[PDB]
């Protein structure tokens, strides 16, 4: 067994992170005060579920979580939470000022004073692993700590775990539920620092989350709380194979390996279905090949685009419920001659399938009903470059009048930076391209 | 970052700023005494952001009081809420400004600063996380004028890391106690220039207009007036006293207010205007927030360009609303928005909304078409000038006409760069 | 009141489309860059399809479907009607992509022998003439000539596919007519702008309508226009439409998408029909345009904003 | 369509389906980053409190 720890940094990265580690303790069956009854190896053990959780003496099962965010209101919430005991407080790290939405705040200013201690707080989580395979980053692009000190922590994490595997969970800014005008700033000037340092990111466009609740979900106004809980979902599915047996994407090294092929490209698009309101009596059940199909409409994508006219370099099916390969390969089939799927000439034209026969777990009183089988699809397409696209042209219309960049500079940061992180983006579009076409 | 500190100087700074405390205290549940007597736990949940606490569970506003004169702060300690206030920052002198800008900033308002700082300093120490500073004065006076700036450039050296927020209210014909008043408000816009984050330009002349042709008042009083700036300053600050999200700090307002360090003078709004029985749909809310007759600044949008927005909606409505009204406002009207800021409209929503009223809308503009109000005061200001009329009472003081000719440049550069950005594209 | 802009000022279609847009009073056109526009006339190329449906609170519409390229391309026609197993085809000349691919394959068909190359043109008898990209495609030898005059002719066939993928022919069609006789060894390009430079004889800018073509087919041959070649045009447009929709139907996308197509068809004396090209952005003919540029704001704006001459071609 | 590497067990199962063939900085220079960024706000904050120096001096003159 290897471990894993889990790294939630600003106040989408900790909410979020409450949603999944509530998830993950319903699935695994651990109660809130981190006892687990099914565990039968009290004190420790070398089971699947413990990649992501440690074992104390009193039977205490931990996460290998360790909370960051540089003011301290979100983060006081899980000390006085739910599952306040199954934190201890060395893994909650808050500051007293926040980085105000300015990642220059965030990675030079506050981040230098703060960098030191979160990473001593990791070192303890990592001695206590055995055989740590790596770690999942959660943060927002848009805010001053998601992007700012996340991006210096990556940096440090490639200097003392140089060997380790890093992978992210990104929240794509969306004007629906945006607090700040330089969003798109920040999403540029992190993902420029942090790119050769991440092995494979999972980006979720915020406004494909909003209207999936508002559409599926029937949610006139959704709030976070909303749209953590979907995203827990789809993250659970993604890492159901690190914390369950199997044999698909069971180290953190498998999903550089089954979905990257080219280190620069390592943006998966996401694909989940069924979203079935709970307030709806009864739905039919849909079937396999029903989901599997769903996987190729845009409306269910954590990012709006449109994979037709892309190609794929990868693609993997991760199946929750009463699932078959028999019928898998008959909804492939049938799906091959319908849709418009092209993969790039050097690549075989195929599906990586995995199979977890316990239905999706959904967290008591939400809003998404229980179903019988459900899908996530991974699919490393270049059409996910148009959120590129998007990030990149709105940066643009700002940066020619030096719009807010004022706020960067009087923070320490040089405008050269800008430019520099800009280029890189557009390297970056012209990679997908010569791809993609 | 929770705590402000607040200081009001001068005539107006310290009629207006008790007005302040009086609405708020109201809506935070604190009565003239400073006992919390309300009947909502989100009154207390920012109670701290503008009170310190007491002993006996009192509730202090972190205001101080400043003047060159006790006239008028007599009559806040005089006044309903003025026992609610820390005795000891009261400070005072006794010779008075003349609304003389020179004898604020370089004379008189000298002698007295010291003490002010020393009030400040006190305030500071025991802030947790100190935001920062919000002024309330005017700039056609003396002290507020005179001595607000000087305490501005003073506070900035001592916490240049801190937010420095100001309600200025802008001199008009309309509503004159002297001729010198544009001397006074073209030496003070070039210091908010330099040393301050966010200015609320609160236009005597648009808070007169809206008493008369919209209120239907004959003869507006200064009452009458500070109505309309209480009611603003409530709106404005309530992302920073609720529980929110959006423009919920000093700091992050700034952020997405603020494209350019000089080009930070606001235009508030206000909606529904009052001096009624009927509530207001959110359309209505939207339309009015927006409309000309609804900002106290005395400018025209539909002349200039909006940079930034954040509007502000109070009380019990639908969110779903709210959202598709807003975005009805940018797609109507796009070209009024710059194009090269995308997404400038912010909005934010707060369930309790102010005494007297179910539905209300406060709108925070960052327009180009501000320059109309420097444009105005620099008209009356050269008028003046170029007969060097009343400036005696400034070299007496000490000044040289050289700095009054900076400052009408100042201001004229300004005027020049919010004219950049209304053509840019 | 809705929103459009403008991003094509060479569009002779589209500039009397948003003509008559702003005439009805309810469409005010913004800038060119302004993002919060509902309908988009969008360029040519490189249009940003990534950045449209992506505005809250605005339905966005464009006036080109991404994709449709794989149609209105030379050598893309080729390789769509080759590889495509529901176009496999008696409408389609025989034709092969050449790069400056099908060489050798193009050279076993060759063992009437007259071809074509084009992407300048080249019509030879000799192959070698012509490899001396661009597709080489077999030239009807025996054309469709109409009399007086002994003459070549193409038609051009206008077709709008809005939203919801209907398929609607305008009533309207023209023939871009030779006005010199055709011999067997400018009386083979019929382009009006190889004709503009005998030209206007028969008819006015060597445009003949429908209605003067019926009447000859009734006159010359006892037939009809829609029983000799219009029930084979509708069917070619079909076919190629039903074929791509897959690939570039915006029915459950984020925005949506119409465009109109130009279809170039040629008859010959047998009275078949065979498809030569398809156009992605074509002109109309100067007396049409009013009739057509209001059928694209009822059929395809109004439709999705609101405020026959048309054949439905249903699926 | 071949159906390849098809492994089980009681959680579920996996396997690949394949439908076609194919045709860092040291801690030192980040430190450095850092600390030239921390100057370049001290030479700006120090600017200023010049800058406001020389108002002081200007206040004792007039
Ligand atoms: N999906 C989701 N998005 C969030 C959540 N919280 C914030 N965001 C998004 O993240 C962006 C703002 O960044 P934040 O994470 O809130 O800021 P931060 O990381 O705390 O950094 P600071 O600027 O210092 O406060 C916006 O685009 C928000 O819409 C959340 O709980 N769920
Ligand atoms: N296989 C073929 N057989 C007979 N004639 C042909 C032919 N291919 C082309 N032609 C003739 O050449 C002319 C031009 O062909 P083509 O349509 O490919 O060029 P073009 O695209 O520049 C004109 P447009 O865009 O208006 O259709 C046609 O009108 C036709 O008369
Ligand atoms: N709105 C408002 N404006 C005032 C009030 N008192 C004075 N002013 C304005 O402020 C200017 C005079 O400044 P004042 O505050 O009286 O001088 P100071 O005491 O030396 O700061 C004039 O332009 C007045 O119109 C008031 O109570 N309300
Ligand atoms: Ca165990
Ligand atoms: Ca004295
Ligand atoms: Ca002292
Ligand atoms: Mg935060
Ligand atoms: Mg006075
Ligand atoms: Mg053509």
């Amino acid at each position: 067994m290897r471990e894993c720890i889990s790294i939630h940094v600003g106040q989408a990265g900790v909410q979020i992170g409450n949603a999944c580690w509530e998830l993950y303790c319903l699935e695994h069956g651990i109660q809130p005060d981190g006892q687990m009854p099914s565990d039968k190896t009290i004190g420790g053990g070398d089971d699947s579920f413990n990649t992501f959780f440690s074992e104390t003496g009193a039977g205490k099962h931990v996460p290998r979580a360790v909370f960051v965010d540089l003011e301290p209101t979100v983060i006081d919430e899980v000390r006085t939470g739910t599952y306040r005991q199954l934190f201890h407080p060395e893994q909650l790290i808050t500051g007293k000022e926040d980085a105000a939405n300015n990642y220059a705040r965030g990675h030079y200013t506050i981040g230098k004073e703060i960098i030191d201690l979160v990473l001593d707080r990791i070192r303890k989580l990592a001695d206590q692993c055995t055989g740590l395979q790596g770690f999942l980053v959660f943060h927002s692009f848009g805010g001053g700590t998601g992007s700012g000190f996340t991006s210096l922590l990556m940096e440090r994490l490639s200097v003392d775990y140089g060997k380790k595997s890093k992978l992210e969970f990104s929240i794509y800014p969306a004007p629906q539920v945006s607090t700040a005008v330089v969003e798109p700033y920040n999403s540029i000037l992190t993902t420029h620092t942090t790119l050769e340092h991440s092995d494979c990111a999972f980006m979720v466009d915020n406004e494909a989350i909003y209207d999936i609740c508002r559409r599926n979900l029937d949610i006139e106004r959704p709030t976070y709380t909303n749209l953590n809980r979907l995203i827990s979902q789809i993250v659970s599915s993604i890492t159901a194979s690190l914390r369950f047996d199997g044999a698909l994407n069971v180290d953190l090294t498998e999903f550089q390996t089954n979905l990257v092929p080219y280190p620069r490209i390592h943006f998966p698009l996401a694909t989940y279905a069924p979203v079935i309101s709970a307030e709806k009596a009864y739905h039919e059940q849909l079937s396999v090949a029903e989901i599997t199909n769903a996987c190729f409409e845009p409306a269910n994508q954590m990012v709006k685009c449109d994979p037709r006219h892309g190609k794929y370099m990868a693609c993997c099916l991760l199946y929750r419920g009463d699932v078959v390969p028999k019928d898998v390969n008959a909804a492939i089939a049938t799906i091959k001659t319908k849709r418009s799927i092209q993969f790039v000439d050097w690549c075989p034209t195929g599906f990586k399938v995995g199979i977890n026969y316990q239905p999706p777990t959904v967290v008591p009183g939400g809003d998404l009903a229980k179903v019988q089988r459900a899908v996530c699809m991974l699919s490393n397409t270049t059409a996910i470059a148009e959120a590129w696209a998007r990030l990149d042209h709105k940066f643009d219309l700002m940066y020619a009048k030096r719009a807010f960049v004022h706020w960067y500079v009087g923070e320490g940061m040089e405008e050269g930076e800008f430019s520099e992180a800009r280029e890189d983006m557009a390297a970056l579009e012209k990679d997908y391209e010569e791809v993609g076409v | 970052m929770r705590e402000i500190v607040h200081i009001q100087a001068g005539q107006c700074g310290n009629q207006i700023g008790a007005k302040f405390w009086e609405v708020i205290s109201d809506e935070h549940g604190i009565d003239p005494t400073g006992s919390y007597h309300g009947d909502s736990d989100l009154q207390l949940e920012r109670i701290n952001v503008y009170y310190n606490e007491a002993t006996g569970n009192k509730y202090v506003p972190r205001a101080i009081l400043v003047d060159l004169e006790p006239g008028t702060m007599d009559s806040v300690r005089s006044g309903p809420f003025g026992q609610i206030f820390r005795p000891d920052n009261f400070v005072f002198g006794q010779s008075g400004a003349g609304n003389n800008w020179a004898k604020g900033h370089y004379t008189e308002g000298a002698e007295l600063v010291d003490s002010v700082l020393d009030v400040v300093r006190k305030e500071s120490e025991s802030c947790d996380c100190l935001q920062g500073f919000q002024l309330t004065h005017s700039l056609g006076g003396g002290t507020g004028s005179g001595m607000g700036t000087l305490l501005i450039s003073k506070i900035r050296e001592e916490y240049p890391d801190r937010i420095m927020n100001t309600f200025s209210v802008m001199p008009s014909p309309k509503v004159s106690d002297t001729v010198v008043e544009p001397y006074n408000a073209t030496l003070s816009v070039h210091q908010l220039v330099e040393n301050t984050d966010e200015t609320y330009c609160i236009d005597n002349e648009a808070l007169y207009d809206i008493c008369f042709r919209t209120l239907k008042l004959t003869t507006p009083t200064y009452g009458d007036l500070n109505h309309l700036v209480s009611a603003t300053m409530s709106g404005v600050t309530t992302c920073l006293r609720f529980p929110g999200q959006l423009n919920a700090d000093l700091r992050k307002l700034a952020v997405n207010m603020v494209p350019f360090p000089r080009l930070h003078f606001f235009m508030p709004g206000f909606a529904p205007l009052t001096s009624q029985y009927r509530a207001l749909t959110v359309p209505e809310l939207t339309q009015q927030m927006f409309d000309s007759k609804n900002m106290m600044a005395a400018c025209d949008p539909r002349h200039g360009r909006y940079l930034t927005v954040a509007a502000i909606f109070r009380g019990r409505m639908s969110m779903k609303e709210v959202d598709e009204q807003m975005l009805n406002v940018q797609n109507k009207n796009s070209s009024y928005f710059v194009e090269w800021i995308p997404n400038n409209v912010k909005t934010a929503v707060c369930d309790i909304p102010p005494r007297g009223l179910k539905m209300s809308a406060t709108f925070i503009g960052n327009s180009t078409a501000i320059q109309e109000l420097f444009k105005r005061i620099s008209e009356q200001f050269t008028a003046m000038f170029r007969r060097k009329a009343f400036l005696h009472w400034y070299t007496g003081e000490g000044m040289d006409e050289m700095e009054f000719t900076e400052a009408e440049s100042n201001m004229n550069d300004l005027v020049s760069e919010y004219q950049q950005y209304q053509d840019a594209t | 009141m809705y929103t459009f802009v403008v991003r094509d000022e060479n569009s002779s279609v589209y500039a009397e489309v948003s003509r008559l847009l702003l005439a009805t009073g309810q469409w005010k056109r913004l800038r060119k860059d302004n993002p919060r526009f509902n309908l988009m006339l969008g360029e040519r190329n490189r249009l940003p399809f990534g950045r449209l449906g992506h505005e809250p609170g605005l339905v966005q519409l464009v006036n080109y479907y991404r994709g449709a390229d794989k149609l209105c391309r030379k050598a893309s026609l080729v390789k769509l009607i080759k590889t495509s197993p529901e176009l496999s085809c008696t409408w389609f000349p025989e034709s092969y992509v050449i790069y400056p691919d099908e060489r050798e394959v193009f050279l076993a068909a060759y063992n009437g022998n007259v071809w074509i190359a084009k992407s300048g043109i080249l019509i030879s008898s000799e192959a070698s003439e012509l490899l001396d990209v661009h597709v080489i495609q077999k030239y009807l030898e025996k054309p469709l000539l109409l009399e007086p005059g002994h003459r070549k002719f193409d038609i051009r066939s206008w077709v709008l596919v809005d939203h919801l993928y209907n398929i609607y022919l305008y009533r309207e069609g023209v023939l871009r007519t030779s006005s010199e006789p055709y011999n067997s060894a400018t009386c083979h390009l019929t382009n009006h702008c190889i004709q503009k430079e005998n030209y206007g004889r028969y008819e006015e800018g060597n445009e003949m309508f429908f209605e003067e073509f019926n009447q000859y087919l009734m006159d010359a041959l006892n037939t009809t226009l829609e029983n000799s070649i219009l029930l084979q045009i509708k069917h070619i447009i079909r076919s190629c439409l039903m074929c791509i929709e897959p690939a570039i139907s915006t029915k459950h996308l984020h925005y949506q998408s119409f465009q109109l197509f130009g279809f170039d068809f040629m008859v010959d004396e047998e009275l078949k029909v065979w498809l030569i090209e398809v156009n992605g952005a074509p002109a109309c003919a100067q007396k049409l345009y009013a009739e057509l540029c209001q059928g694209i704001v009822d059929v395809a704006i109004s439709s999705v904003f609101p405020l026959s001459i048309f054949i439905k071609l249903h699926h | 369509m071949e159906v390849i590497e098809l492994n089980k067990c009681t959680s579920g199962q996996s396997f690949e389906v394949i439908l076609k063939p194919p045709s860092d900085p040291s801690l030192e220079e980040i430190q450095k980053k850092l600390e030239a960024a921390e100057e370049r706000r001290k030479y700006q904050e120090a600017e200023l409190l010049k800058h406001l120096a020389e108002k002081r001096e200007h206040e004792r003159e007039v």
